[PDB]
């Protein structure tokens, strides 16, 4: 499944997602030459794509379709700056509209201490009650704990 | 010193169906073509020890049904150019233990193409020793 | 004896689901033989093929990386991207053998932008 894990390069997502795949992490930047990975969870067979976002590209994000159908979004939760407003909305309607056709579960990264504004704020404001729509979650996480990480792929290897 | 002009492995029956053509000047693939055919095709069947066409030399390794050739300039040793003219040919040879016909190359296209790249690339030889080469390819 | 239009469809096959590493081989050998004795190109056509070489990319097949060697090295002065690469070629720079490495220079060479050189210059300090 082309399941892709979105976010920046120097998000640290490349942390998490080796954390997670091979165990072990790497750098908080997220790829520059990128990643297609596979992982069999539940002994499904899964690719991820993580993109260190990088502007050029991420402009050019889009930059593939074929096959696709889930998301990890990253984002990270405490970021309190690059997350909302135009970037933000203009990501997920421009995405969303393009491959209906794939559940979008975002993940929020880096929580620590949350260094957001409100959890409740946010989620709002991406209109995640926009729902009527597609299999959703809002998903917590600081990377170190992982506060959520399996559930996502659980409930998500749901069928 | 990317002394490959341009590399062709020709037919007995006077075509290339390979070149890479180290540098052009004269453009299009036609234009080598057309070459070919006084070339080759005089030359056809029959090698030589030097040749020549004008000031630039004119090199290559023969089977009886298949033609090697290597492009440089003559203007420079003979020697080297021949060592290594073999040291194509034999690789190859070496490597395929057999006398490419019109077959060997039909028989694995691939691995022509996969040789060509190796041992030069576009013009200079990186690539060499061609017993070392053939262990030290396989894949 | 073969021709060109269909298999300019047909190579994208290899990178439609299709698991049978020898078939897109071959296909990938025709595609170079058109080119060898003359082809033209361009970017549409490049471009599409841009993601569509792009997945197939959880291959291990040691061979399987020489092959696309090959075909990158063909895209040089009419090259298009690298920051794809960038992890990729990481990938042949980390990775075990010596020989994945000296592939991805090749292409490089004639067709980069200052810029990122300067990392790929400790690469080289290498």
């Amino acid at each position: 499944m082309r399941i892709l894990m979105v976010g920046l390069d120097g998000a640290g997502k490349t942390t998490v997602l080796y954390k997670l795949k091979l165990g072990e992490v790497i750098t908080t930047i997220p790829t520059i030459g990128f990643n297609v990975e596979t992982v069999q969870y539940k002994n499904i067979s899964f690719t991820v794509w993580d993109v260190g976002g990088q502007d050029r590209i991420r402009s050019l994000w889009r930059h593939y379709y074929r096959n696709t159908e889930g998301v990890i979004f990253v984002v990270d939760s405490n970021d309190r700056s690059r997350i909302g407003e135009a970037r933000e909305v203009m990501q997920r309607m421009l995405n969303e509209d393009e491959l209906r056709n794939a559940a979008w579960l975002v993940f929020a990264n880096k929580q620590d201490l949350p260094e957001a504004m409100s959890a409740a704020e946010i989620t709002e404001k991406l209109g995640l009650h926009s729902i009527r729509n597609r299999p959703w979650f809002i998903q917590a996480t600081c990377a170190t704990s992982g506060e959520g990480l399996y559930e996502g792929l659980e409930w998500l290897s749901n069928s | 010193l990317y002394t490959v002009k341009a590399i062709l492995i020709l037919d007995n029956d006077g075509d290339r169906l390979f070149a890479k053509y180290y540098d052009d000047t004269y453009p299009s693939v036609k234009e080598q073509k057309a070459f070919e055919k006084n070339i080759f095709n005089k030359t056809h069947r029959t090698d030589s020890e030097i040749a020549l066409l004008e000031g630039l030399t004119v090199v290559y390794k023969s089977s009886i049904d298949l033609y090697f050739y290597v492009i440089g300039s003559s203007y420079e040793n003979e020697l080297m150019l021949m060592a290594v003219l073999n040291c194509l040919f034999d690789s190859l040879s070496q490597m395929l233990r057999k006398n490419v016909e019109k077959r060997a190359l039909l028989e694995n296209m691939e691995g022509l193409f996969l040789a060509v790249d190796e041992i030069v690339d576009g013009g200079v030889i990186l690539e060499s020793d061609p017993q070392q080469v053939v262990h030290r390819v396989a894949l | 004896h073969l021709e060109k239009s269909a298999v300019l469809q047909e190579a994208r096959v290899f990178n439609e689901t299709p698991i049978n590493p020898r078939k897109c081989a071959h296909i990938l050998t025709k595609i170079l033989y058109l080119i060898n004795q003359g082809e033209h190109l361009g970017t549409t056509e490049a471009t599409e093929a841009f993601f569509a070489m792009t997945k197939l990319f959880q291959s291990n097949d040691p061979t399987l990386r020489r092959m696309c060697y090959l075909t990158i090295k063909e895209m040089s002065c009419i090259a298009e991207d690298v920051i794809i690469v960038t992890s990729s070629l990481t990938k042949d720079m980390t990775g075990k053998e010596d020989n994945y490495r000296g592939p991805a220079v090749r292409a490089l060479c004639q067709i980069t932008d200052s810029t990122m050189l300067q990392a790929v210059e400790r690469y080289m300090k290498q």
